[PDB]
RNA sequence: CCUCCUAAAGAGUAACGGAGGAGCACGAAGGUUGGCUAAUCCUGGUCGGACAUCAGGAGGUUAGUGCAAUGGCAUAAGCCA
RNA sequence: AGGGCUACACACGUGCUACAAUGGCGCAUACAAAGAGAAGCGACCUCGCGAGAGCAAGCGGACCUCAUAAAGUGCGUCGUAGUCCGGAUUGGAGUCUGCAACUCGACUCCAUGAAGUCGGAAUCGCUAGUAAUCGUGGAUCAGAAUGCCACGGUGAAUACGU
RNA sequence: CGCGGGGUGGAGCAGCCGGUAGCUCGUCGGGCUCAUAACCCGAAGGUCGUCGGUUCAAAUCCGGCCCCCGCAACCA
């Protein structure tokens, strides 16, 4: 993980978007590519459609998801089974 | 020779003996011993009752045996609930830390299952 | 009770390290040195702390913040 | 009979206070404590059953009855009249003593004890529980035993309701949850 | 040779009529004294599961009878000593 | 810009580490060679359990730095156990590089302690300072080697013969 | 309809007493092999047609049914 002294990582644009959403009080999904962005307390409640390489997959943020990153909840590979 | 919630081997040395507790390895055992004021080399046999009590008390400071197990369970369960990558991996039975399964995930995947 | 068949059942003293001495009849024979007594068992103290769900958000706040 | 004594003076009184019984006979009382060991592995070899019986005896100062198959089931391979389990029925002073032991020592010794069940009362007062390890009782020696054993305790009581039974148990500071 | 039905409410009653059994077993599975009461289901209970053993109940012989079927059997003819 | 080349029922190739006592662990202590270094090597001192951090000389270098060689030797301990063997795996917490370590870096600490008790058919290397074993360095390179290319240490067995 | 054989691992031939549950070729796996056929080692494939019962051993002894055989007899 990232160093504690450096703080958490979130993409600036993403953060801005989140802030805007908060200000509004809207619940329309924000399509995002920043899979590397950490989830924040203020992001709780928002749906945020994270890119998985191919498509944006909706992620309703929860109290448990905070320390994690957005890419953790948007699996890229699509394996069903060998038979 | 009953510490935390288990029995402990009497013939073995203290440091080693303690390691029989789920949640204490070698370093932790050593620490416990230090706290007690008991030598590492002595056995669990030929110990005083007071000493044993002290040891028990020391052990009680850490999260061990049942509590530890519970804690361990909780995290995994939480992960599963989340459905984060790690959680998904756990539910699959596939390596979580980012190992290149290819032809070597036999600890998670278990023994080989021929195609049928 | 029938005379021969049964085990020897006799009064012994049982001592929890907590300090509670407990006279009881039993098949042990020798004196009993207990490790936990019902008086000195952590049901009521432990089980609040033993779950340890905590707060994720709180944790996040603690480790780093603005 | 310390527990019995306690019951006679205090527990009964408490019960009276709480449920508002007219007669003292109307209060719940514990009739018997039964201790069963099923031991299906006895069919493979005789000695295991014997061992189990011995263990039971050690636990509770009676010598156990050795139960036998009523009606003979399909999958587990037992003919009728196969010595298949053992039991001990405890009553009176001995029973009381056992009860005292169970709460004041054995239950405390349970590995990862986080209480007993309150819903395990069956609907007519009679409580039943299971011990996974027979080592929890300090009668058994840890070094001596070869096979891991368990058993079930069944407290039978005169409580008409389950609730009443539960209350009675509580009045003996029975763990629960 | 035994049981049921055909057999017409005493007995008996035929067919290459309809259905099943016997050619033994047991020194206890006999005698007697004393005691006991079933199947099945439900709920609870360590391993233990549709199905072992143990508790609480419903049930009332639906079970049992050394083996076919009938008639019997709780005063048990059923189960223990 | 993000992802992939790092996927994973499986099969093969080449390596590393093991399965232990000719050893593991602990404390003390001896003897190399050959290299690299300026957007670089970085002493000493201070702090950190440690990876490292801070300060900051000496040095384009037979001068200073990397840089303590390790096996060995002595003393202690463990006593044939899946172990004080073995380290995979996973959890926590972190260090450094780098705009950036989720996919996907290395290293550290604490915990965790799989398989494995010398390996079927078969199959490879080596004739001497060789094999075997022990460390050390370099290139590429911000970071990222068990690979490659180099260096010394200890140091065998056997060759009747075709 | 009656009477003699009996009914299985992809096919086939399985040791009088019910406790043994196979062998050949086949498919995979790997090195032999100048090549495969190989020799050799190991591995996946069941119900014992079926419904029942005597018995803890049952497919393995018997009562019926479905088929494969074989029978020899019949046919206004």
């Amino acid at each position: 993980p990232r160093s504690l002294k450096k703080g958490p990582f979130i993409d600036l644009h993403l953060l801005k978007k989140v802030e805007k959403a908060v200000e509004s009080g809207d619940k329309k999904p924000l399509r995002t590519w920043s899979r590397r962005s950490t989830i924040f307390p203020n992001m709780i409640g928002l749906t945020i459609a994270v890119h998985n390489g191919r498509q944006h997959v909706p992620v309703f943020v929860t109290d448990e998801m905070v320390g994690h990153k957005l890419g953790e909840f948007a699996p890229t590979r699509t394996y069903r089974g060998h038979a | 020779a009953r510490i935390a919630g288990i029995n402990i081997p009497d013939h073995k040395h203290a440091v080693i003996a303690l390691t029989s507790i789920y949640g204490v390895g070698k370093t932790r055992s050593k620490a416990i011993l230090a706290a007690a004021g008991i030598a590492e080399d002595v056995k669990i046999s030929e110990l005083s009752e007071g000493q044993i009590d002290t040891l028990r008390d020391e052990v009680a400071k850490f999260v061990v045996e049942g509590d530890l197990r519970r804690e361990i369970s909780m995290s995994i369960k939480r992960l599963m609930d989340l459905g984060c990558y790690r959680g998904l991996r756990h539910r699959r039975g596939l390596p979580v830390r980012g190992q290149r399964t290819k032809t070597n995930a036999r600890t998670r995947k278990g023994p080989r299952k021929p195609i049928k | 009770m029938k005379k021969d068949i049964h085990p020897k059942y006799e009064e012994i003293t049982a001592s929890c390290s907590c300090g509670n001495v407990m006279k009881i009849r039993s098949t042990v024979g020798h004196d009993l040195n207990l490790d936990v007594c019902s008086k000195c068992h952590p049901f009521f103290t432990g089980k609040q702390r033993d779950v340890a769900t905590g707060g994720r958000v709180d944790r996040f706040n603690k480790r780093f913040n603005i | 009979a310390k527990l019995h004594d306690y019951y006679k003076d205090e527990v009964v009184k408490k019960l009276m206070t709480e449920f508002n019984y007219n007669s003292v006979m109307q209060v719940p009382r514990v009739e018997k404590i039964t201790l069963n060991m099923g031991v299906g592995e006895a069919i493979a070899d005789k000695k295991l059953l014997d061992n189990a019986a011995a263990d039971l005896a050690a636990i509770s100062g009676q010598k156990p009855l050795i139960t036998k198959a009523r009606k003979s089931v399909a999958g587990f391979k037992i003919r009728q009249g196969y010595p298949i389990g053992c039991k001990v029925t405890l009553r009176g002073e001995r029973m009381w003593e056992f009860f005292e032991r169970l709460i004041t020592i054995a239950v405390p010794r349970i590995r990862d004890f986080r209480g007993l069940s309150a819903k395990s009362f069956d609907g007519r007062g009679n409580y039943s529980m299971g011990v996974r390890e027979q080592i929890i009782f300090p009668e058994i020696d840890y070094d001596k035993v070869d096979r891991v054993r368990g058993l079930d305790i069944t407290i039978t009581t005169t409580a008409k309701s389950d609730e009443e039974g539960r209350a009675l148990l509580a009045a003996f500071d029975f763990p629960f949850r």
